[PDB]
DNA sequence: GGAAAACACCCAAGACACCAGGCACGAGACAGAAAAAAACAACGAAAACGGCCACCACCCAAACACACCAAACAC
DNA sequence: GTGTTTGGTGTGTTTGGGTGGTGGCCGTTTTCGTTGTTTTTTTCTGTCTCGTGCCTGGTGTCTTGGGTGTTTTCC
């Protein structure tokens, strides 16, 4: 499993004249898959900090906001809450 | 409140430190770097205490912070 | 009679690395805490562990920094920190870019 | 493969000019030295016309097509495209007139 | 609508995260809009490396990104260098810093 | 007891509860607790042993966090352990560089 | 009433076995408390880590092992292993 | 066949690459040496942790996975070679 | 005297490809490594990595030597800079 | 910290040589997969004592008061 | 040195509250068979790692010159 096709679609849909080498998308990858394992273990960290078995929104809400710095965060932030805003409302 | 810690109180710091002699301007550096560190350590602080839904805060999420930094501390329940 | 300058000094540095006890005035610095936290939620309260916490903190940094420092200065061959020297040291631990 | 150095007219695979460069116009190309985009710009896969020399010194094919100062091997007659022109201004600044082997320049 | 990533407008696969999360051992449920945000954030982020390793590819007239244009991207951006500091990337050399 | 079938010290139903109810793995195997209380068992005993020798070279029969601040960056492997810990109230130990002392 | 664990009394029974005549102040039991908790995440953290990269579903004595092996110093990590396998087979051979 | 002192094999050259790469602009003699066993304790480190994640998974080759769990290990976490 | 070493510090700034030769640092890995387990296979990739980690770890420590030299008032990088660095960094 | 002397370390230029490097082919250990096979961990249950909370009393050393000691700087 | 004399360690009597021990209880470890499956086990395939070999020259490097930049000295 990799996030190579889907990088391909965002590339695409950002930069339609770029392509992106095999290396670069092992380096994507890679990012991707770290990102993923420090937010959900801050999210497992959170859940168990406040004593919960569930991981929601709010938890991811907020291990983005602690891992992402400020203007990063505020976007990041922004990114998700129209997502699942939107999501919700389909 | 910054100008709250005096002089002789960096100078003590400095001297557990072990420094000897000690230049003018060390003082607002001093100040200044401090500023930043509490300034870090308060935002996850308060990230912690806002997530955790409270208007109080404990010396856990102090303490989760400063884990969440690498900085960690003994003695306070953790 | 007078000290040479820097006797007292090593004397202060002798009890110092001896005792355990916080240097800075815990008042000043609680209300530090209190307006920086205020930055990001007005109305907060403290535990005084927390600050206690913090305070403990912030002291071990800056006596490990004040470390740091030393060996700078003592490096460029002098004795007195500058501020050029917390710069250095705090970039090459990496807390600077 | 194979690409059409636009320059010295010389025919060598694209990858070829991407590890190695062009072995005649190096000295004012840099082709080796070059990214993708550059490479292209001097070096056409589309041509017509291939052409071996085996004598640049006297063969007189070789001075009709001004290839005699070059490395004997593969070149074309005829390049589909022509030098950019920031990069005929560079070469402007090195001195060398860029003559094109297009052949809608004649 | 039948993709959870359609009903979203997303291009990540929110299938593949919920997943993840599941089979990750995070925590014993998982709640229906953390895998859809933490899929946003995620696209958002990578699409935000990838503007400037764009940027950067088209800054070396290149029209391929390589490592070397992933590091540049990376290591000249304030907020991802400090997010991403600790991190070696392959082919990716240095910043040229004299 | 589980502890004493071990000759432990250490609780070994309390660290296998904490190791399975911590999330960590699906299941958990018979042999790990008891391996992880004896190790930590060793562990505290090292620090309490060199902490009780640290409180009695100042004359004390009470260790106190000054003790443990000493024993721990005074011992090589340990104080590479805890590399990055700060004990509340554990000070530095005595050090002065030769270039300071005076002349 | 509020009935949360410590390993205040393993610490003290682990005290008096090292030093007897010693005691231990409220903040230093405090100190170890926080010690052991923190060893305790270490260890579970790596082995956790272990197993999954060993697409294994227990954490057995082999994993808890070599995640002392890959944590503590030489020595450090030589007792400790002395340690944990005399335990181990000293609970096993009984029941 | 065993492997004796190819420590050595880190030419002066290579030291000197490795430096003006760096932004060192005059080398001391003596630092090649200082380079070369720095760089040993670390390999040293990062080896020991590779070697110990083959042989813990009962294996006898060291993998790409191995190296990068090991400097994941040291916070040196290496995109391009998976992860 | 002083411009042929910033040319070649231009030159591999600009540049990614790996400075120690592969093959000496493959016997040299496999050297450390028959310490650790004797008669080890290893992958292509591993010592690649390897020394993808390795040389990026030496040029951050020569970024930082050059820093200290620099502050000295030097120029010149010595190995009391090295053991300066490596002991602010934590190194052991 | 600035100015001053000055020397020899390191770079620079050069020619000579090695073995890395590049590629190849061969061999096969061992890795990956498959199929087999079982004890081991989880589950419920019942079970009993350890570990918790309360409370008690003693004495280490905190504290205050004396002193000898022995470095400091003055001469 | 020669000298008085400030600093600091050693010593003693006094206080007390926190360390230590002991009673009460309740809840969590404990013993246990069965279930069900994650292991271990064995056997087989086959890739790629090891193993070796040849030839080239990019590279490594031994060394002379020397200057600049480091170390020292004075103020
Ligand atoms: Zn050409």
């Amino acid at each position: 499993e990799s996030y190579s096709i889907y990088v391909y679609k965002v590339l695409k849909q950002v930069h339609p004249d770029t392509g992106i080498s095999s290396k670069a998308m092992g380096i994507m990858n890679s990012f991707v898959n770290d990102i993923f394992e420090r937010i959900a273990g801050e999210a497992s960290r959170l859940a168990h900090y406040n004593k919960r078995s569930t991981i929601t929104s709010r938890e991811i809400q907020t291990a983005v906001r602690l891992l992402l710095p400020g203007e990063l965060a505020k976007h990041a932030v922004s990114e998700g809450t129209k997502a699942v805003t939107k999501y919700t409302s389909a | 409140n910054i100008q709250g810690i005096t002089k002789p109180a960096i100078r003590r710091l400095a001297r557990r430190g072990g420094v000897k002699r000690i230049s003018g301007l060390i003082y607002e550096e001093t100040r200044g770097v401090l500023k930043v560190f509490l300034e870090n350590v308060i935002r996850d602080a308060v990230t912690y205490t806002e997530h955790a839904k409270r208007k109080t805060v404990t010396a856990m999420d102090v303490v989760y912070a400063l884990k969440r930094q690498g900085r960690t501390l003994y003695g306070f329940g953790g | 009679h007078r000290y040479r300058p820097g006797t007292v000094a090593l004397r202060e540095i002798r009890r110092y690395q001896k005792s355990t006890e916080l240097l800075i005035r815990k008042l000043p610095f609680q209300r530090l805490v209190r307006e920086i936290a205020q930055d990001f939620k007005t109305d907060l309260r403290f535990q005084s562990a927390a600050i206690g916490a913090l305070q403990e903190a912030s002291e071990a940094y800056l006596v490990g920094l004040f470390e740091d420092t030393n060996l700078c200065a003592i490096h460029a061959k002098r004795v007195t920190i500058m501020p050029k020297d917390i710069q250095l040291a705090r970039r090459i631990r990496g807390e600077r870019a | 493969r194979e690409r059409a150095c636009m320059l010295c007219g010389i025919v060598l695979p694209g990858r070829v000019f991407m590890q190695n460069g062009c072995p005649n116009c190096d000295s004012v190309l840099n082709l080796r030295d070059s990214d993708q985009a550059t490479v292209n710009e001097c070096t056409s896969s589309s041509f017509e016309g291939l052409v071996a020399v085996g004598d640049n010194e006297h063969s007189w094919v070789a001075k009709w097509l001004r290839v005699d100062r070059f490395q004997p091997g593969l070149y074309a007659v005829r390049v589909d495209g022509r030098l950019p022109s920031d990069i005929v201004a560079a070469l402007e600044q090195y001195g060398v007139y860029y003559r094109p082997r297009d052949g809608s320049v004649i | 609508a039948k993709t959870r990533s359609s009903r979203a407008g997303l291009q990540f696969p929110v299938g593949r995260v919920h997943r993840l999360l599941r089979k990750g051992n995070y925590s014993e449920r998982v709640g229906a809009g953390a895998p859809v945000y933490l899929a946003a954030v995620l696209e958002y982020l990578t699409a935000e490396i990838l503007e400037l390793a764009g940027n950067a590819a088209r800054d070396n007239k290149k029209t391929r990104i390589i490592p070397r244009h992933l590091q540049l991207a990376i290591r000249n951006d304030e907020e991802l260098n400090k997010l991403l500091g600790r991190v070696t990337i392959a082919q990716g050399g240095v910043l040229p810093n004299i």
